[PDB]
Parts: structure tokens; C-alpha cells; sequence
């Protein structure tokens, strides 16, 4: 799936066309077209849990800019698709404006109606069978969480409850006719799990920064290479997770074992609840990795090197501002304003001209 | 619920969904490779007594043709897979999968870890199973049948999908632009080739037509007394199910054609037939070969052919009679993929050159014999 | 199907709720649900043919006024749903607006394809066979030439060519368990008709105005009934057609024959064809009987009472006014007008006030 | 395109679409006016050997459900309706009418003008036919098995449908809020009925289960001898297909149970091996009666109840016993409908008290046999 990075260039053409105007890109690897779809939805790094809805149900406009959408593609499109069949536009309906296969259509509108159910049975409908049905077509935890109307952590947890967790199967190049001593994975939900991981070794994670991104470059991928080059040849055993098709991360020559996957709460969790590491590393791969620091650590993952504490005093402005203050340093004079008056009478205790954030 | 189970002779079972008839499937269960052809796969006799499992996760996709099927029915004892689209999608397809299965009367099951059974073969090589697909599939009972199986070595599956009688063929190959051809006059075409039935695909017979072959299909038990009656310009060894081993009346009447100067042409079955008719062995393979990405290297020429595949049993290299030469070889396992025959016109490929779903690399299979026919006539 | 009249009421609400506001009603009686309703669009006197479209397909707001019109229905709610299957929403996205139930829905869909493959294959694909399958199905000639991008005759034309001709049922209130005396009928395409009509008698023909609207109403219907009352007291045979269930006029008491069928030209005709009547009455039933007079009577009809053309002469605007100034009688000071500042001119010759006919 | 046709005895032939099995049906057809209950209807045993019409156009609007199912099979031998709804609409329903009778495997026939063929009915009287779906269907071929049919004057059809051995029935009747109820233990049923299986409908049983009475359905050969052992309660007659009168072991066995004071109640074949078993005579409509909005007549009390009919033979009330009192005419036609023993505690009725597709006028009926037996046990 490409990633765009519109919202940067507002006055630009945002229609998709024959020149490209992606900024990188997701893979992700299912047993099924719909587990795939659903998990680079997820990898995608554009706060997508797979699904989620553009418009309102309720919306009189809505058919009106969803019909918009699909017939001149944006960046947008496949969340329009999903949310023409909750508006009621029928798969033909759908291919007629997009000319997208309707044997990808039909699929979407399969994951639709899975959803609605979802909603209206609610979590107590949740049952093991149906879970792992969900499971099965990629729905990500926190998607259903949504629709449940619960916490995404639920979800996990009514996973933990069922023994419903995910195998990995491994990339060989032929369909498991030919053996494999390559570490490269990939997750689904299936019987037999090919991870075999080792107990042997203590072993160090690299989280990767998912998609590349304006701001998010090549330069993380960089050190997350590094990180898991060195290590490895310190005697560790290195584990990368990562899903940029496009990099050396996602090489399986760079690491010890490959997780082909999200980065994501949810997938990372997963993993490390089978590899059991020393330690990993959320500090190499951007925002991304970053983000899922405090998260992780909560669920007991073994974080090394800046503590997610000491990354979200740096990262809040206002725990920042306190630790400058203590350590007697010089940042520019600011103010968070809540209303309009507010600021032009802030403002001029700070005096312009001014740096406006929101 | 609409269940379906697949039970291994090991016990290892695999609970889906069936898609296919209402029964019960016993055969030995295999795995093709081939990510496209399905229904090619499915209507090959070769696969008579064969629990195909496909290890392509989508099969359906396009739906199901008549220019597809390669035989009149489907020889697969039943059909494993991964996942059953929603839908078909394809300008060419007729009715979708399910469907003609059902039609078929295929057992057919889905929604099962494919992987997990493909790696379970290759590791510790074929096993014989059974599907059962209903309300209340009895897994005992399943475990039962797969273990009752006969099981697929000296097991003659020639004689059982045979034609009864003979007959003519003229049909040539498919066109997307005019599908499948009508068959053609007698007088069109030069040579007359004379084909044993084995469980004969329909390509083969196209792709020889496509090259000036009026054939004359003949039944597996046909003496070579009645064949060289018919003045043939070339014989033919067509594919077929189970072993060759023992397939007696087929040895003995090609020994025959061995005496003759008639050029002389196998494919897979016709392969091991001609191999055992000149005083090799063969053997049954771990798990055989069967997929569309096999890499064949002539030997002779030093290159390499993407091949279809579809085979458990092979010629021991070993155990060649001098007068065969040695002329293909697998690049996955090196094992025996073609001969010929240093004193006779007469040779085979494992493959098939003919492939039907499958790589057109080895095609020109057929134009050595065409030579040879050419040859023999100007003699 | 209910009669409104909106047009009349400005400022009204339009929306339709459970106080009454319609002015009449037809009615129509199909072999199958399509047949009758398809028939029941065609005689409501609205203009409509069958399912003629709203909305315009290439509009890009259509989804949005489409949808509206769904959700809170008009009287136009009908059309609307065949305009939505146009526009590619699904049965199930038109029940959630509506709340019809999908029985219903999926049959005008139904119908909408039809419609479609008629567009494509214009009336060079009109045979016999697709032809029949359509007249069974409840469309209208006119309908069909409207998607054929032909003249009604063309289509009446072209049936006559198959001898393509409706059968007439008779109601009998038992399914035929029972033989009827009574000749109380309706057309359909099927094998056997029922229709039996005399050799015997002089035949006269009275065509209704289907339902009732503001002006057009109930005392249509008397002069109606008066005129078969009266000639079947005189000896003739009364043949009467007409669909409104309200009336007397559709008592099988009223005439010798009733012909519960709309009242076009193209049921009409359908029964002259029959009956070959003396006389065909159309001044009796108001505006509907009345538009039909000329075609009735190019095809053949024998029109009784004052001419058609000498009705146009009258309700011709210009022919009129000749007739009074050569009968030199005193009408009031007109003029036509086709511009907006013609008028400004007109206006003073003629004097203020003025009345403004558009 | 899936071709279907109906061709009568008289030659005429109905050409239309194949909605049901592939294949040919033969029998008696018949009309029914019923606008709803077409499941209960195909259900309904009495219909064996006979293609049925429906009237109403839209057939399988609301689909099917088990429920609504009045035997364990479709006794109908074809089904000939104008028209298949796009669609089944109803809670209620599990599996539209198609698939339900392609399960049943019924040849069925839509498409066709059903008005045409109920008036040539209607006028001309009952006439076998033959249903052909298939590709080709051959007329020819489906009149000479319309002409073959043998016809069901005479035809003891009872003794075909009847159960192989006797069985315990103690389940009620159905109801929206719970559904079809849990059989009853036999502990909570007073009365002991034993009712005589002449192709018995699920509703009758199920209407007495709700009066109190423990059934005990037996094979219509059953013998009166048998029977008695058991000491009954009461004895019922149901109803059932074909020719009453060929049914000579269920008059003899019944003249039996009229020698004792056991209560005896039929319905539709009962009444009319009941009256038979008085001495009346039967004789065979000329199209019967087949619907549910028929107006019967409670001669003696002077009212109306509007009811489902099913029968194509009748009592003739001419021939009537004296012990023979009329208690029931058709409004229709002045058939008769009710007669009742003045001697003896019996008594039957031509139409359907238990309904099942149809108004619940008749179902007091059923009260007048509990009166009887409440009595009968008092002494
Ligand atoms: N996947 C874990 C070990 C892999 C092994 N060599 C195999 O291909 O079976
Ligand atoms: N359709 C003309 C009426 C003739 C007749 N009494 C009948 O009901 O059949
Ligand atoms: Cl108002
Ligand atoms: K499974
Ligand atoms: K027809």
C-alpha cells in the first residue's frame, strides 16, 4: 500500500494519477487476501486500525463525496470503498465508479458486514469462534475494539483468555517444497507455527519505523540496520520487525530472524510474547516505534536504552520546560492559550513575532 | 456448519469446510505448487486416486471453463485448499468452483492449514488420507478409510481410465481469439500418430494435431500386433495415474515397437513405460513432483526449462540399460527427467511438454519426434 | 397507488406522514406484483410511464437528493427507489432508508436492469422473445420507446409484427374455481384470454380519467356512468375503462363490460382492437380521456360526439380566438409573449391588470 | 436457460421454467386456491401421486421452514405455479422454495398460465399429467406418461404412505412465542388414542396432543384384533391419498371397532372409510376440493365455518344408512362434509379441522371427540 503525505502540500493536486505522488510504502504478508489487506492497513502508520471509517452514517452528504472519492481516486479511496458499502452501494455500484476487480470488492464488503455484526453483538458476542474468525480475516484488536466499543487491551485480553494467538509462517521462495534455514516471518492465524524460536541466545529487538514517510526517512532505517548489524556481531542474536518493502532492514540478510510485520502494539506484543527477549529498542526507527514505547513497557516488554519516561519528559512540552527551568537553561518564552483573546493578550507578554502551534 | 474433515493415515487431521459433494474422498493425498490451473489440475486423470491439495491460498479465482478441463471429468479423488473466493472474476468462466465440483461430485474441503499439510509431505513424504464431508464427519471412521487404503504403489491405474475404444482425434490448440479450434479433416493432416491411451490430457493430442498429427487413440491393453497393423507414421506414450510398474500388456507391446524402426515418444507415464520396456526401474518418489516451476535442464544443450510437473513415481538413473542416454535432469532433486534411446528413435520426458496449466518451455519436446515421424517417412 | 396534488399547495409539506394528504388514488390488477405495478405507474395520470427516471445519472449531487427522498418520503418516493438502483444502491441499502420490504424492492431492481439492457440494445434487440418478457413485466410501449430511443408506435408497431397482443382475465372473486357471467376484466400476457367479446351488438366504449385530483374529479365520473347507463337502457352494449377503485364508474354493475385498465392509448387501443366498437365516448372523463382524442383517433378510433379537432379548435388558444372574432363576439384583450420585456410593452396595449398564464 | 414443461392427458401443453429437480413427474393434477400455506400444502401426504397448481401467482414469497412442514417429506408428486418470487421475505424462513424442493428432489414448473389450466380443470374435470424439466424436455415423451398413468380412481395410495411399524406421538401444537413445543411425557396426557396412519398430518396429531391425548400411530393394515389389546381411549382415522374404497383391511377393522362402544373419529380419508365402513358408498369428484376458503355448513347448529379442503373422492349422501345422520354440506357445491353415526360414538368430517395451511373454523370438531371419550371412560 503507498503512503501519501498530502496533508503536507495542501495547494497540491491530491487526486492520484500517472505520476507519482507517494512518499513511500507498506507491505504486509496473510494467508488470505483479506488478512494481507488488513494488516498493511494497519502497518500503514496513518492512525488506520484497518477500516475505519471516513464519513458519518448518518451524513445526508455522505453518498455525495463518498461516490466523489471512489470515482477520482485520493489517498483516501480504500476507506471510501469500505464506507460505500456501510452507506449501501452495491459491489457493482462500487466497480463501475472505480474499476477496481470486483473479486477485491466483494472482499471488502465481506469485511464490512463482519464488522457490523461486530457491532451489534457487541463484545459479549465475541465468542471464541467468531473471535477467531476475525481474527483470521486480519481484523487488527484495537479495530474491534472500536466496534465493541471497549478498550483496545480487552480485545487482547479476551485473545489471551482463548488461547487465540497467531503462528508464523515462514518466506522460502516455494510453498514449503523445499526446507528452509532462513529466519523470515510473517504472522496468521493458523495451526502450525514455524517460528521455533531459540533458548539458546539472549536476543535484542529492532523495531523498524513501518512506511517511509517526509520526516521519517531512510535515515532511521539507517540506524535500525546498524543497531542489529553490530549486535549481531557482538554475539547477539538480532531480531528486526519491520514492514518497508523497500529497505535493508527488511533484508534477511540484515538481521538473525525477520518478523515481516506491522509495527504495531498489537504485533509486537506477539512476538516478543514468543521470543522472550533481552531487550528491545524503540529509539532507531522515527515516531513509530517510539510511540509504542510506554505501551509496551506497561505490558512488561523489556525495553533498553532511554526509558519511555525519559523520552515523554523530553517529548512533553511541558515536562520539558520544567527540567530546562531546573537545569537553569534558555528556551523561548511561551504560552498555551485555549481561546483566541487569550493569546493576543499572551502574546504580548512573550512579544512577536510568534511561533503558532496546535 | 457445513463441515468437512480430512484425516491422514498418521491420524493428523485437518477440520474445514466442505465445498465440493457430500461423502467421503480416500486416495493419496498430494500437493501441487501451481499458483494458477486449477481446474486443469482437477481434470487430469493422472490425479486418479489423488487427494490434490493445492498449496496456492485463492482457488477459484477465475471460476471454471470447458477449454479448461483436460480430460471429459475430473480424476481428482477430492480437492484440498487454503481459501474459496467469494467470487469467480474472469471473463472466461462458466460456473464457479464450488459449483462444478459439486457438479463433479467432488469432495471437496476448505479453510484448512495447507502449509501445515504440505511441509507434513514433504517431510515425511505421501500419505494416503480421507476426506469426509457432512454433518457429523466421524473422524475414526475417516482415519479408518485412509488407513484401508490400498495405497497407490503396483497399483495399475492405466487399464482403469482407459477409453474403451479406440478412436480418432483432430483437434488442435486453443486460441484466445478462436478458443478451441474444430477438429480437423483427415487429409489435412501429413502424419498419422497412433497415442496409448495411458489417462491421456487433451493438450498433448492438441499440441501433436498442432503439428500435423492425425492421432488414433487407443486403449492401454492394445497389442502391438493390432497397432503396426495400422501402418503408423509414430507411436505415442501418454501420461497416466498410479504405477507403471506393473502395467505388463504396456511393457510388453512397446519391447515390440522396440524392434521396429517407428519413432517412439513418451510423457511421464509413457516415460516410465518406455524406461521399464528397455530394461530400466522405477521407483516411487518421497513425495514426487508436482507443480508448474520446476527447473529442467537439458542436459545436452546445458538449459534450463521451467516445467509442469505432476508425478510420484520415476526412473532410476542408476539403473539404466546402456542403450538409454540420459538426456534431462531435475534441478530441484536431480532426479530423472528424460531419456533416449542410443540405438532406437525412440525417447521421453518426465514433464510434460504439453504442460496445460503451466510453463510453454518445454514444447519443442514435441518437434524431436515431429523429426524423427519426418525421418522414418522418408524411410 | 395514491393521487397527490403538491403542485397545488406550495407552501405545504410534501413529506408524507399519517394524516392524508392525497386527492385520489388508481388502482391495477397485474398476473404478478411487476405486471400490476408497472401498470398502476402508467394509469396514475402523473405523467409517468412506468419507472421513469428522477434524477439525472450523471448528476453528482443525485445520491444526496436520491437518498433524502428515500428516507423521508414524497409522493415521489417510487421513482426515487428506481433511481437509486440506478445509481448503484443495493436493496439492503434501500430497505434501511425505507423500510419497504426487500420482497418489493427486489423486484423493482429487477425491473431497473431491465430497463438497462434495453438502453443497450435499443430496438434492433427488441425481439419478439425479450419483447414478450418485457409486456409480461408490466412495460409500457412508451416506456420501452423511451429506452429505445424510439416513438411509442414504433414499439406498438413492432408488437403488432409478433402479434404480440395482451389476454384479458376476468375477476371472478374465486381463482377460477367458479365460472363468471360477468365481464369484469383486466389485460395481462398470457396463453388464454378471456375476453369472448359479441358479434351481436352495437358497441360503445366510455373512457374514465383514471384517478381523481383537484379538478378532476368525482363529476368526471357521474357524467361517465350516465352516458353507459343511459345507452345500455337504450339497447347498446356499454363497454367502460377505466381505474379508479373509488368510483361507480369501476362497478361491474355499471356497464356491460368493465375494463379495469388504465386509460392510454396503448390499453386502450389494445381493447378497440377487440371490441371493435361503434363508438368510442372521450368527453365524459376530464383531461386523461380527453389528451388521448387525436391519437385515438389517427389509429383508427371510432370517436363519437364533437371531434377532436374541433375540441383542439377550442382548447387551441389561436384556433379559438379566430372562431371569435369570426363569430365577432367579445373576449378580452390578449397577446403572447416570449420575452421578458416583450411583455412590459405587450402589457400596455393590452392594459393592467393582468392575467399571467405561463 | 432451465426448460420445463407440463403436458395433460388431453395433449395440452404448458410450456415453462424448471424451478424444482431435473427429471419427469406423472400424476393426477389438480388446482388449490390457497393463497398461502404452499409448504404445508406440498408437505401434506394426501397429495401423493398428484401434481399440484396453485392458484395465486407468487409462490415461496416467505421461503420455508420445518415448522411449517406436515410430514417428514413433499408427498407432492410436481408443482406447477405462475410465478417464483426473486426472493423469500419472512422471519421465518430457512431455505427458499427452490432449493427446498431441488432438496425434496421435486420436479416443479413455473412460469405458465396456471389460470388457463385451473379453468380447463374446473370445466373438463381432473386430468393425469406429465412434468418434464430438463434440456430437451420431449412432449411426446410427457404425454404417453400422462396417458400411461394409471389414474387414482381405485388406487389404494393409504397403504403407501402409511408408517412401516406403529409408533408413540405426544407432541403439540406450534406457537409463536416458543416455537414447536417438546413432546409431552406420557404421564401428562390423559386420554390413549390410537390413530389409524392412513397419511397422517403432523397438525391433526399435534391438535390432539393439545387436547390431552397420547397418540399411538399404527399402520394402516393395522387390525381392529390389534388394536383393541391395546385398549384405547379412542380411535382416530386420518387422512391419507388415493381411493378410499381399495382399502378393504381399514373398513373391515373399523365395521370391527363400530361393534364396540369405542369412540370414533375421522378426518377427510376416515370419513370416508368410516362412512364406507357404515355402507355408504364413495364416489370420485370431478375435481375435487382443494383450498382453504370453503364454506361448510353445520346443518344441524345452522352456521358457517370457512375451511381447508383436500379431497378428490367424496361420500355420496344418497346411499347413506339410516344409521348414517348428515351433519356437514359444502356451501360450494352441497357436498357432503359431516356425517354422524346415530347408533354409535363416531362420526368424521370431509374437510381439515387440524387446518395446517387454513382458518381455524373446524377445529371444535376435534372438541365433540373428546366429549365422546370423556364419556366412553366413564363407562
Ligand atoms: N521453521 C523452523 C525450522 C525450519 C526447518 N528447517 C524446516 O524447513 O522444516
Ligand atoms: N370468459 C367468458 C366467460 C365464460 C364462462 N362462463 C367462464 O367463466 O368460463
Ligand atoms: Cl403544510
Ligand atoms: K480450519
Ligand atoms: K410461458
Amino acid at each position: 500500500i503507498p503512503r501519501f503525505n498530502f496533508e503536507k502540500f495542501a495547494g497540491a493536486n491530491d487526486r492520484l494519477t500517472t505520476q507519482m505522488k507517494s512518499v513511500g510504502e507498506v507491505m504486509a504478508i496473510g494467508r488470505t487476501q483479506q488478512e494481507s489487506l488488513q494488516k498493511a492497513l494497519r502497518g500503514l502508520e496513518v492512525g488506520a486500525t484497518g477500516f475505519d471509517p471516513k464519513v458519518s452514517l448518518d451524513d445526508p452528504e455522505a453518498l455525495t463525496k463518498i461516490r466523489r472519492e471512489l470515482k477520482d481516486a485520493g489517498a483516501d479511496r480504500i476507506w471510501y470503498i469500505a464506507d460505500a458499502f456501510r452507506a449501501g452501494l452495491s459491489v457493482d455500484g462500487v466497480f463501475n465508479l472505480t474499476n477496481i476487480d470486483r473479486w477485491f470488492l466483494v472482499q471488502i464488503e465481506e469485511l464490512v458486514r463482519l464488522e457490523e455484526k461486530v457491532a451489534e453483538v457487541g463484545i459479549t458476542g465475541l465468542n471464541a469462534d467468531f473471535l477467531r474468525q476475525l481474527k483470521r480475516k486480519g481484523f487488527a484488536d484495537a479495530r474491534l475494539a472500536k466496534l465493541a466499543g471497549v478498550r483496545e487491551a480487552e480485545i487482547r485480553k479476551l485473545r489471551d483468555q482463548y488461547d487465540l494467538h497467531p503462528v508464523y509462517k515462514r518466506v522460502d521462495t516455494c510453498a514449503a517444497e523445499f526446507a528452509t534455514d532462513t529466519a523470515y516471518m510473517y504472522s496468521t492465524y493458523e495451526e502450525e507455527c514455524e517460528a521455533n524460536p531459540s533458548t539458546d541466545r539472549e536476543k535484542i529487538m529492532v523495531l523498524g519505523g513501518g512506511p517511509n514517510r517526509i520526516g521519517q526517512g531512510i535515515e532511521f532505517d539507517y540506524c535500525c540496520v546498524h543497531a542489529s548489524l553490530a549486535l549481531r556481531e557482538d554475539g547477539y542474536e538480532t531480531i528486526m520487525v519491520n514492514c518497508n518493502p523497500e529497505t535493508v532492514s527488511t533484508d534477511y540478510d540484515t538481521s538473525d530472524r525477520l518478523y515481516f510485520e506491522p509495527v504495531t502494539l498489537e504485533d509486537v506484543l506477539e512476538i516478543v510474547r514468543i521470543e522472550k527477549p533481552k531487550g528491545v529498542i524503540v529509539q532507531y526507527g522515527g515516531q513509530t516505534p517510539l510511540k509504542l514505547a510506554r505501551a509496551l513497557e506497561a505490558a512488561g516488554v523489556p525495553v533498553i536504552g532511554t526509558s519511555p519516561d525519559a523520552i515523554d519528559r523530553a517529548e512533553d512540552r511541558e515536562r520539558f520546560q520544567h527540567a530546562v527551568e531546573r537545569l537553569k537553561l534558555k528556551q523561548p518564552a511561551n504560552a498555551t492559550v485555549t481561546a483566541i483573546e487569550m493569546a493576543v493578550e499572551k502574546a504580548k507578554e512573550i512579544g512577536y513575532p510568534l511561533v503558532v502551534r496546535p | 456448519i457445513k463441515s468437512a474433515l480430512l484425516v491422514l493415515e498418521d491420524g493428523t487431521q485437518f477440520h474445514g469446510r466442505a465445498i465440493g459433494a457430500t461423502g467421503s474422498a480416500v486416495g493419496e493425498v498430494v500437493f501441487n505448487t501451481s499458483m494458477t490451473g486449477y481446474q486443469e489440475i482437477l481434470t487430469d486423470p493422472s490425479y486418479s486416486r489423488q487427494i490434490v491439495t493445492l498449496t496456492y491460498p485463492h482457488i477459484g479465482n477465475v471460476g471454471t471453463n470447458d477449454a479448461d478441463e483436460e480430460s471429459s471429468q475430473v480424476h481428482a479423488q477430492g480437492l484440498v485448499i487454503r481459501d474459496l473466493p467469494l467470487i469467480a472474476s474472469n471473463f472466461r468462466n462458466t460456473e464457479d468452483l464450488s459449483s462444478y465440483l459439486k457438479r463433479h461430485n467432488i469432495v471437496a474441503i476448505a479453510d484448512i492449514d495447507t502449509r501445515k499439510l504440505t511441509r507434513l509431505l514433504r517431510e515425511k513424504g505421501a500419505q494416503n488420507g480421507c476426506i469426509i464431508a457432512g454433518d457429523n464427519p466421524d473422524a475414526a471412521l475417516a482415519l479408518e478409510k485412509a488407513r484401508a487404503f490400498p495405497g497407490l504403489n503396483g497399483m495399475d491405474l492405466a487399464k482403469e481410465v482407459t477409453t474403451a475404444e479406440a478412436y480418432s482425434w483432430t483437434q488442435g490448440s486453443w486460441t484466445l481469439t478462436g478458443g478451441l479450434p474444430q477438429a480437423k479433416k483427415e487429409d489435412e493432416l501429413p502424419f498419422h500418430v497412433v497415442a496409448y491411451d495411458f489417462g491421456a490430457k487433451r493438450n498433448i493430442l492438441r499440441m501433436l494435431v498442432d503439428r500435423g498429427c492425425r492421432l488414433t487413440i487407443v486403449p492401454a491393453q492394445t497389442s502391438a500386433e493390432d497397432v503396426l497393423k495400422m501402418n503408423p507414421d509414430g507411436i505415442f506414450l501418454s501420461n497416466g495415474p498410479g504405477d507403471p510398474a506393473p502395467c505388463d500388456y504396456a511393457i510388453t507391446a512397446i519391447q515390440k515397437f522396440l524392434e521396429t524402426d517407428i519413432p517412439v515418444f513418451g510423457i511421464c507415464l509413457g516415460h516410465q513405460l518406455l524406461a521399464l520396456a528397455s530394461g530400466a526401474k522405477t521407483v516411487k518418489m518421497k513425495f514426487g513432483h508436482h507443480g508448474g516451476n520446476h527447473p529442467v535442464k537439458d542436459v545436452e544443450k546445458n538449459v534450463v526449462m521451467i516445467t509442469a510437473q505432476n508425478h510420484g513415481f520415476a526412473v532410476d538413473e542408476a539403473t539404466l540399460p546402456a542403450n538409454l542416454r540420459v538426456t534431462h535432469k531435475s534441478l530441484f532433486d536431480g532426479t530423472l527427467q528424460g531419456i533416449h534411446r542410443t540405438d532406437k528413435p525412440a525417447f521421453s520426458f518426465q514433464g510434460h511438454p504439453e504442460a496445460s496449466p503451466g510453463p510453454h518451455d518445454a514444447a519443442p519436446l514435441f518437434d524431436h519426434f515431429i523429426e524423427l515421424i519426418e525421418q522414418y517417412r522418408k524411410t
